[PDB]
């Protein structure tokens, strides 16, 4: 009679890197690097505020788009690319500046 | 195993233009001793395979100049300043670092030159072959370029189908040019049943097709 | 100053035992790694395996179950025995060296360098006798040549296995010489076509013979070519 | 009929467990697996995880603008920072991986000869090492004697002397005890001591 | 006069890392272990082949070395890059004290698996002397030796006169249970000789 | 190996009674954060490993 000791296996594991080798079969391996998107932004728990047609900076200023907002309250500010600062032509001073310090600023 | 991975495989280039060869490796070429062991060859026609480059970047002894060797430890490539007639042939990539030794599949370098028509001659089958019962008419295009020609069998006007077996020298080593040897084979009757065995040759080189022909017997 | 020569049977029968054996010139099998190369019909070449004098004969997996090689100090000759043949062993064996370091401890677990390479022995595979050629002279007709270059080759028809070697008057004449590939018939023979160019004063005053060796069936064939004589 | 064990091959049909024993006696062959050595590795490879899964609290705003673009100058300093530190991140992050790997398949090795180690001592004198992960035992070991391996109750005195005969064995028979030392001459008959002088008492026929 | 690892490493092995030095009717030969040797080699080769790899990330020019830039500016990408100088400094020691302690003990650990190899071959022929070696309790010519390295010594052929010249107690060896037959045995040149017949004879 | 104290001096680049401007603070900030991230991870990593 005999008895003997081993380990179990597979019949295609999956390959991973070592330090003395790359593309080691093992068992099982998982993932690290994440990938997945999901393509909407995920506000629940948050009072969000889109500004859509109005510019962050347009909120101190009041141009017409930016009428909803004067006195807005927010957790979660989005900005969007149709968004504009201004009605009558100019731009701000030092503005990325300003628009940093409205980001985190409440509303 | 280390799987070596050429580009091009068929790298025509024009005689005296410069041109490279990318071999990738599968895995790094690294050694303990601090050298990457990859090498170059060149395998001319009819010939052993000799080695260009050694180690990456060095040229073996007796090699011309335009041979030099380039590559990381994944990405290596075979750079030729200047590819002449004499440089015709297949180059392969091995890695010599893991065991086994491993060749890249093979790059075809063949030179484009300026055209060459081809000068035709037409062979009579010996009067010792036709005791064995079979006629071998042999046509030769003799030094030209390009390798592209068109040769057609008229026995009596009736152009010949079937029977026409071709064969091609390797592209020169000093002047690109090729050469070609179509063999019209058939029967002892047949060949005995009709008079003119004419071959019909069409090329870039020649200004309208050429034909050399000979009639059954004669001289 | 150091040569390698192949040497053995042209065609061996499937599951023989394909033997080869490359000899030394002007050098010490005892300095060298020894490497056997085999290249199939117009393919990646394909390295068998490597050995070095005190034994080690490291070999590629795909043939090891069947290679086996060994080396004698005396005859200076690499040997080389592949059991049980195949078709997928019709190749030509190239065989080659490599420096050898005695102090480079690390070198035996590397594959070795190809530094010196022979001329290759061509090992078909196959169960068709030996046949030699026939040769038949490709003649100019009745100096027709009206050029100022004139053509005449010879026809080596109906051999196998391969190859055959033609030299035109015992390698005198080898300016304008193209000796064609082989093409094998329908018949599963080969034939090829060697021709050479010449001046067109040269028929009748020049003697022109090619000399065919078919060393497979030990043939050889010295065939004399001549405008015809109506 | 074959069998056997680690230094070798795995077993594909070991489902409940990582690793385990597989015997072959005069009942037939069993694989059952060994839970203790099993869930000390998948421990370990669980602590591994909870140890990397862990979420940094660290928040980030926005430096940058993606609609309006910065300053030339600013910006090739950010981008020029962010790329420095992309690049670390990613340092460190293959370097993990690999470490990590490293020691995973490593650590999985070793509770194999923890398990080895252990049914050796086990045994003691009564089986020996065929070098293919498999112990050659020296006595009828039943199911229930291989079950007393597993649980790690196998009494090893119980079976020893039986076994440690069959080990000797010059041919289908091993080595002698000591006749007693009582001051009597004693002749060897049907694996016994049998004295001398019982075979002197007879009678001239 | 001979030794192994437990002890010393050998200056006369050369074709590797790892080898068998054995002593016997014949003499001393010393032939290294191809398989461990390879095994060890790869394994450092490994580590090279991950750490020689490139980046390929490039960094442009933000600095200015001949047209100074602001002094505000400057001193925060100063700042900045002593800053990244630090991390890679201290990343790069660490990785090569680490696979330095990796590479020397994964040579250690082949060795091992080499000599707990020639351990089970051996099976109950030998004993560990404790330097490394194996006292072999049988002749072993040069041809048997070799068995030992190429992984085809069977220590059943060996075995029984083995383990004879190793339980000893002078010159003696154990010796066998005698017939079972039911006839009384006594000992006569190194077989179990019967009773009955010592005990048919004459008186004088 | 492990005491070895780095040699690298760093000076003030911010300024705690008079804040700079939003804009460079700001950037400022975002690396030393940054940096203080990859010394935690470096830190616990290398006790772990060392513990190990
Ligand atoms: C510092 O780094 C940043 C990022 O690393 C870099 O800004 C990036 O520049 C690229 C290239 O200019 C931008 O990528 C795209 O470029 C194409 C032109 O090939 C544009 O067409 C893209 O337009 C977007 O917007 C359109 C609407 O107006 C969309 O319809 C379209 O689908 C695109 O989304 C876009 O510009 C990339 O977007 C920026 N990145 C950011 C975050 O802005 C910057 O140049 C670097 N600074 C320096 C000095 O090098
Ligand atoms: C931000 O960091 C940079 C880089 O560290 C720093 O600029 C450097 O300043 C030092 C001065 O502390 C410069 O070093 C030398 O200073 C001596 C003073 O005697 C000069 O003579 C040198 O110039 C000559 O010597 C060179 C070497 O032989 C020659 O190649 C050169 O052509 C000159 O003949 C040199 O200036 C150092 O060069 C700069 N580095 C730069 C500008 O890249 C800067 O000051 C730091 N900023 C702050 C605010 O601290
Ligand atoms: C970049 O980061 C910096 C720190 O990481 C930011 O600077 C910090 O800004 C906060 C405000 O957001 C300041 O906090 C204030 O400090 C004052 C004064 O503190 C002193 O007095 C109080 C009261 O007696 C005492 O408790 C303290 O110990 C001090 O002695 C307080 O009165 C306020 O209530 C408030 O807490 C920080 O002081 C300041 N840090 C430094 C080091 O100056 C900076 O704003 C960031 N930049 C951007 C653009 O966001
Ligand atoms: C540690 O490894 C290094 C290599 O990584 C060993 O040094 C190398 O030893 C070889 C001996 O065969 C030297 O080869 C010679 O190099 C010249 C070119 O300089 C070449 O033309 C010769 O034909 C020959 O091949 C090589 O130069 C040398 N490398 C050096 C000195 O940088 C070293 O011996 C090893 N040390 C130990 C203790 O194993
Ligand atoms: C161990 O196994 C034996 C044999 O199967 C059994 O009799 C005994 O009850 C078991 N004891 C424990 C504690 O598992
Ligand atoms: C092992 O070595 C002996 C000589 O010592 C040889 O006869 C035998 O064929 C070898 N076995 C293998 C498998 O190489």
């Amino acid at each position: 009679d005999k008895i003997c000791l081993g380990h179990h296996a597979v019949s295609n594991g999956t390959k991973v890197n070592t330090l003395t080798e790359r593309g080691v079969e093992v068992v099982n391996a998982t993932e690290t690097v994440e990938r997945t998107n999901i393509p909407r932004i995920c506000s629940k728990g948050k009072r969000t505020v889109d500004l859509g047609q109005c510019g962050l900076l347009g909120t101190i200023t009041g141009p017409p788009q930016c009428d909803q907002f004067l006195e807005f309250s927010a957790d979660l500010i989005i900005e969007r690319r149709e968004g504009s600062d201004v009605c009558y032509p100019g731009k701000f001073v030092n503005e990325e500046a300003l628009r940093q310090i409205l980001r985190e600023s409440g509303g | 195993d280390v799987v070596m991975t050429q580009s091009p495989l068929s790298l025509p280039v024009t005689l005296g233009q410069p041109a490279s060869i990318s071999c990738r490796s599968s895995q790094g070429l690294a050694f303990l001793d601090g050298n990457t062991y990859l090498s170059w060859f060149q395998q001319r026609p009819g010939q052993s395979p000799r080695r260009l480059i050694y180690k990456v970047s060095n040229r073996d002894s007796g090699v011309p100049d335009r041979f030099s060797g380039s590559g990381s430890r994944t990405d290596f490539t075979l750079k030729i300043s200047r590819v002449e007639a004499e440089d015709v042939g297949v180059y392969y990539c091995m890695q010599g670092t893991h065991w086994p030794l491993t060749f890249g599949g093979g790059t075809k370098v063949e030179i484009k030159r300026t055209v060459a028509a081809p000068s035709v001659f037409i062979f009579p089958p010996s009067d010792e072959q036709l005791k064995s019962g079979t006629a071998s008419v042999v046509c030769l295009l003799n030094n030209f370029y390009p390798r592209e020609a068109k040769v057609q069998w008229k026995v009596d006007n009736a152009l010949q189908s079937g029977n026409s077996q071709e064969s091609v020298t390797e592209q020169d080593s000093k002047d690109s040019t090729y050469s070609l040897s179509s063999t019209l084979t058939l029967s002892k009757a047949d060949y005995e049943k009709h008079k003119v065995y004419a071959c019909e040759v069409t090329h870039q080189g020649l200004r309208s097709p050429v034909t050399k022909s000979f009639n059954r017997g004669e001289c | 100053q150091v040569q390698l020569q192949e040497s053995g049977p042209g065609l061996v029968k499937p599951s023989e035992t394909l033997s080869l054996t490359c000899t030394v010139s002007g050098a010490s099998v005892s300095s060298y790694f020894w490497s056997w190369i085999r290249q199939p019909a117009g393919k990646a070449l394909e390295w068998i395996g490597r050995i070095y004098t005190s034994g080690n004969t490291k070999s590629n997996p795909s043939l090891e179950s069947r290679v086996t090689m060994s080396l004698d100090a005396s005859k200076d000759q690499f040997s080389l025995k592949l059991t049980s043949v195949t078709a997928a062993d019709t190749a030509v064996y190239y065989c080659a060296a490599g420096r050898l370091d005695y102090s480079d401890t690390t070198g035996y677990y590397k594959p070795p360098p190809l530094d010196y390479w022979g001329q290759g022995a061509l090992v078909t595979v196959s169960s068709a006798s030996t046949k030699g050629p026939s040769v038949f002279p490709l003649a100019p007709s009745s100096k027709s040549t009206s050029g100022g270059t004139a053509a005449l080759g010879c026809l080596v028809k109906d051999y196998f296995p391969e190859p055959v070697t033609v030299s035109w008057n015992s390698g005198a004449l080898t300016s304008g010489v193209h000796t064609f590939p082989a093409v094998l018939q329908s018949s599963g023979l080969y034939s090829l076509s060697s021709v050479v160019t010449v001046p067109s004063s040269s028929l009748g005053t020049q003697t022109y013979i090619c000399n065919v060796n078919h060393k497979p069936s030990n043939t050889k064939v010295d065939k004399k070519v001549e405008p015809k004589s109506c | 009929g074959a069998i056997a064990g680690f230094i070798e091959n795995g077993w594909e049909g070991l489902i409940d467990g990582w690793y385990g024993f597989r015997h072959q006696n005069a009942q037939g062959e069993g694989t059952a697996a060994d839970y203790k050595s099993t869930q000390s590795a998948i421990d370990q490879i669980t602590g591994k995880l909870n140890r990397l899964i862990e979420k940094t609290n660290q928040q980030f705003e926005l430096i940058d603008n993606e609609f309006n673009e910065v300053e030339k100058q600013i910006g090739n300093v950010i981008n020029w920072t962010r790329d420095s530190i992309t690049e670390v991140w990613s340092y460190n992050a293959e370097l993990l991986v690999a470490m990590e790997n490293q020691h995973t398949i490593d650590l999985a090795d070793s509770e194999m000869d923890k398990l080895y180690e252990r049914v050796k001592r086990q045994l003691r004198e009564n089986a020996e090492e065929d070098g293919t992960g498999c112990f050659e035992i020296f006595h009828k070991c039943d199911d229930d004697c291989m079950a007393s391996i597993r649980n790690n109750t196998y009494d090893h005195s119980k079976y020893r002397e039986e076994a440690m005969q069959n080990r000797i064995q010059i041919d289908g028979s091993g080595y002698i005890p000591e006749a007693p030392r009582d001051g009597q001459a004693y002749v060897r008959k049907d694996g016994e001591w049998v004295l001398l002088s019982t075979f002197l008492s007879g009678r001239l026929v």
